[PDB]
């Protein structure tokens, strides 16, 4: 489906962003 | 079919008693770290830590030298060098302030936008590329490492009125912009022209040259439409390869450029087609500058109304009627909800109002 295919794009992509976040240490405020 | 449930754990009023327009959680902080969010309204920028038992601990309060200033937006980032958290703010005065959240001391202020700034967004991949939409009908993309104006999006085919919002796609390849001109335009920033522009802005150095940096002027978008809304477009965000946008029409429309099966990266700049896929119906949100939001994994959709109700949808549900979750209400929350922010893990939801109040909603 249209929906299923778009939700997967969201998953693959957000994972790329999450894996970029995990590999990073940001100082607390 | 919606699963999500919340609990109003706390609420506070800021003694300035002026409307709070923007709210943002710092999604750059790592796991275990405190859950910090910022509120913007009037000439104030206030920071808060979220703690156990609905405790909202005030941290610092930036009070702008300019009393006339009214901040509308704020965007979180970090220093690519130091990993130090950075916060960008903007409003009525049309000046972009880069604040050190630890000293709550301004570190730099970019000027250029001829008028007020309605939105601020940091590229999802590059922490130095700040996008700003303006009352002056244009979008400005900035490099905050080398202090340069990379590009001005607008002109011959740019917005004919104030741009109200903008959003990068998950990958940072393109921007979808919207405004008072009823249009929604698309700007590809992964074009050989744009990528080179960005690269050039990184090689720009004053202690090597006398001549200033030349910004790109993008007069032509890669997509345009006025076939979605009949009034101003006050908020826009991408949902994968699809768009989510809203007007005063008491619905958030889920649409896509072109015909129903046309791939976003194949649509031509001269495309006349648009496919409306769904609607997120709600009520009593007939006014302007009401901004919807999502959680990191884009599974939740929050929106506030003029009467202090808080609409939430489960985006993993296909039909937007069955996606509707329990409207979050509190008989003490009656002012207009300007903006909401989920914490990176979705365990916290904050709403900001016209009566200078903050409302905390913890997921069950
Ligand atoms: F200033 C206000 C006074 C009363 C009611 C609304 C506003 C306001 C809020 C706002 C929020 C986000 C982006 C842009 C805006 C904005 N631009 C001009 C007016 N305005």
């Amino acid at each position: 489906s249209m929906f299923s295919s778009n939700r997967q794009k969201i998953l693959e992509r957000t994972e790329i962003l999450n894996q970029e976040w995990k590999q990073r240490r940001i100082q607390p405020v | 079919k919606c699963k999500y449930s919340f609990k109003c754990v706390n609420s506070l009023k800021e003694d300035h008693n002026q409307p709070l327009f923007g709210v943002q959680f710092n999604w750059h902080s790592k796991e275990g770290d405190p859950l910090v969010f910022a509120t913007v309204g009037s000439n104030r920028v206030t920071l808060y830590e979220c703690h156990s038992q609905g405790e909202i601990r005030l941290l610092q309060s930036y009070v702008d030298a300019d009393a006339d200033e009214n901040f509308y937006t704020c965007a979180w980032t970090y220093d690519s060098n130091t990993s130090h958290p950075l916060l960008a703010v903007a409003g009525s005065r049309g000046i972009i302030r880069i604040i050190n959240p630890i000293t709550m001391q301004c570190i730099k202020h970019y000027v250029g936008h001829g008028n007020a700034i309605n939105e601020l967004k940091f590229h999802p991949r590059d922490p130095n590329l700040l996008l700003s939409v303006s009352k002056d009908h244009a979008l400005r993309l900035w490099n905050i490492q080398t202090d340069t104006l990379v590009a001005i999006f607008g002109g011959v085919e740019g917005h004919r009125d104030e741009v109200l919002s903008a959003d990068y796609d998950l990958l940072g390849e393109k921007i979808m912009s919207c405004g008072m001109d009823h249009s929604l335009k698309l700007w590809r920033i992964n074009s050989k022209r744009m990528m080179n522009a960005i690269k050039e802005s990184y090689d720009y150095n004053p202690n090597k040259t006398n001549r200033p940096f030349i910004s790109q002027k993008i007069h032509f978008p890669d997509f345009s439409t006025r076939d979605i809304h009949r009034n101003y477009v006050d908020c826009v965000r991408w949902l994968g390869d699809l768009i989510l946008s809203k007007s005063c029409e008491n619905a958030i429309v889920c649409w896509k450029p072109g015909k129903m099966e046309d791939d976003i990266d194949k649509i031509k700049p001269s495309e006349s087609n648009v496919t409306i896929l769904g609607r997120f119906d709600y009520s009593q949100c007939d006014i302007w500058y009401m901004r919807f939001s999502m959680d990191f994994w884009q599974k939740m959709l929050a929106l506030g109304n003029q009467v202090g109700k808080l609409y939430v949808w489960d985006l993993e549900v296909e039909d937007p009627h069955k996606a509707k979750c329990t409207t979050l209400t509190h008989h003490k929350c009656g002012a207009a909800i300007r903006q909401t922010s989920f914490s990176r893990d979705s365990s916290i939801l904050i709403a900001v109002c016209d009566d200078a109040s903050i409302w905390r909603w913890d997921r069950l």
